[PDB]
């Protein structure tokens, strides 16, 4: 078996609408691991956006992103979202899920082993 | 946030040739660092760890290291596969982390 | 900034560090074990570091040798592995363990454990010298070790053990006071009695909250009461493999009121169950071993379900016991159970796991 982390739910939104992304994790059980999703603007270097932990509930969003987007997570799909709310233009980037690594020979320390296939999100008119 | 600094941000090197990459930090960062190789319109892929540790599906080529505050790629042979952009990530905490600008490897 | 206990093996090759060397009970939950374990060159890299937790009943001897002690019973025991790290980890590791492996290489591997609530509060008790018995408790014992198995022959030199302590706590229930009165008619009275109250304020107090003992007497008798007395004795039971009913008087004051015929009178005493007061063995029983002072008197033990407790460690309850020395013919006393509980970004600093103390 192996980890086939996937996402989708992205669409077209004009600024100020909502959208509920999905990351649909299997291969591995969704308390032990973080998540994040990363994003990435057209022709840009990648951003972080916000991380969540089942077990713990202990989330975490960006500075730019502080009170605009929503991330939870629902073990029973075994699945985590990210509800984003006043979406605007420099949002238009496609979006990552991202699953940290807890051992292969040590303890890396968010190295966002998995990545999902990115979802396009964009934000106009 | 914390601030994480790439530089140069565009390379060329032949195939065959060694190549560096540097990217600093603005704080204290406790060796927990990680670099990702990112092929044109594809999911970035893990290429080392804690930085000095290597990853599964890299070639033994990639070999970062910690001099410092500051931090380092080295490719001891490049080939066709490095034609992509690296990115640099601090992982000093738990939920938080950022990346570089990255590098364009031409 | 925040603290961090570590201890060394004697073979420094291996150690661990935790985040806190005292666990609290819910009644509900116990907080779990958060520690990592960390060994320099691997110790050759053919040998797995495995970190086990044991909760075993003692009876007998310290002394490793086999009269009495082979009732070392182990109640719980749990073998997390850290290198290989085996697939996944039971939650994610807290954000203490990681701040540890950003102070620590690589090198460095955690280790999670969860204690079910069923299993008795850390308490032991040392006989009065030499009151015909033996010391026993129920210790938790954390061995990280590095070897090929499980079942390999673990030694000391190479095997880092340190002791935790499981205390028990419970929430403050506004509880009904705990009435005790007793009426006494004497054979040569005529129908006449001596009267007695007593309550609590509370029903559950916290280790060092002083206690509130109400009293109300009337006498109709033609006996004056000379001295009245309080105490806090406890009650202690061995309860497997024994029957030894220790009854030691850890707390008692005295205070000289009267009381003539046909006189009423009422008043509120104070009391401290306080270990610290006499830190003499007196065959009583502890929370801790009486070597050092970050140590209380045991928490009452909860029964709970679960095939009761005779087989589950040894119990512990209190109970005010106050009485009246009357002048001559009686000596009437009272008794008030209760129960008594243990009350419940910068770099990090590595403090020893030695339990200081006073010697």
């Amino acid at each position: 078996s192996e980890v086939q982390l996937v996402e989708s739910g992205g669409g077209l939104v004009q600024p100020g609408g909502s959208l509920r992304l999905s990351c649909a994790a299997s291969g591995f059980n969704f308390s032990s691991s973080y998540i994040h999703w990363v994003r990435q603007a057209p022709g840009k270097g990648l951003e972080w956006v916000a991380s969540i932990s089942s077990y713990y509930g202990y989330t975490s969003y960006a500075d730019s992103v502080k009170g605009r987007f929503t991330i939870s997570a629902d073990t029973s799909k075994n699945t985590a979202y990210l509800q984003m709310n006043s979406l605007r233009a420099e949002d238009t980037a496609v979006y990552y899920c991202a699953r940290q690594g807890y051992y292969y020979n040590s303890y890396m320390q968010g190295a966002l082993d998995y990545w999902g296939q990115g979802t396009l999100v964009t934000v106009s008119s | 946030d914390i601030q994480m600094t790439q530089s140069p941000s565009s390379l060329s090197a032949s195939v065959g040739d060694r190549v560096t990459i540097t990217c600093r930090a603005s704080q204290s960062v406790s060796s927990a660092v990680a670099w990702y190789q990112q092929k044109p319109g594809k999911a970035p892929k893990l290429l080392i760890y804690s930085a000095s540790s290597l990853y599964s599906g890299v070639p033994s080529r990639f070999s970062g290291s910690r001099s410092g505050t500051d931090f380092t790629l080295t490719i001891s042979s490049l080939q066709p596969e490095d034609f992509a952009t690296y990115y640099c990530q601090q992982s000093k905490y738990d939920g938080l982390i950022t990346f570089g600008q990255g590098t364009k490897v031409a | 900034g925040t603290r961090v206990f570590k201890k060394s093996s004697p073979n420094c090759k291996l150690t661990v560090y935790l985040g806190k060397r005292d666990f609290v009970d819910h009644l509900d939950k116990v907080d779990p074990v958060d520690g990592v374990v960390l060994v320099d060159p691997d110790y050759l890299k053919d040998r797995k570091v495995f970190v086990t937790l044991t909760c075993a009943f003692r009876y007998g001897r310290e002394d490793l040798d086999v009269l009495g002690l082979s009732f070392r019973k182990d109640l719980f025991i749990a073998t997390y592995q850290a290198f290989p790290p085996m697939p996944n980890p039971p939650r994610p590791p807290t954000r203490l363990q990681d701040r540890l492996l950003k102070k620590l290489g690589q090198h460095a591997h955690p280790f999670f454990f969860t204690i079910p609530q069923n299993l008795p509060c850390s308490v032991t008790l040392q006989p009065g010298p030499e009151d015909t018995g033996k010391a026993c408790g129920v210790d938790f014992e954390i061995r990280a070790f590095c070897a090929k198995s499980i079942e390999e022959k673990s030694h000391k030199r190479n095997s880092v053990r340190l002791i935790i302590r499981k205390v028990q706590f419970a929430p403050e229930t506004p509880g009904p006071q705990p009435s005790a009165e007793t009426t006494r008619h004497f054979l040569m009275s005529d129908r006449r009695s001596l009267h007695l109250e007593a309550s609590l304020d509370k029903e559950l107090y916290y280790h060092g909250e002083p206690l509130n003992v109400n009293v109300h007497v009337t006498n109709n008798s033609a006996k004056t009461v000379k001295k009245i007395r309080v105490s806090v004795r406890q009650y202690a039971d061995i309860c497997l493999f024994s029957t030894a009913q220790y009854k030691c008087p850890v707390a008692q004051l005295e205070q000289d009121d009267q009381v003539s015929p046909s006189s009423t009178f009422c008043k509120v005493y104070t009391i401290t169950p306080l270990l610290s007061d006499n830190r003499e063995k007196r065959g009583l029983a502890l929370d801790g071993q009486l070597k050092h002072e970050d140590t209380n008197l045991a928490s009452s033990t909860i029964v709970k379900e679960g095939a009761n407790k005779e087989v589950l460690g040894i119990l512990v309850s209190y109970r005010v016991k106050v009485k009246l020395v009357v002048s001559r013919g009686g000596d009437v006393s009272v008794e008030l159970p209760f129960v008594l509980m243990h009350p419940k970004d910068d770099d990090i600093v590595f403090e020893d796991f030695a339990r200081l103390r006073l010697k």
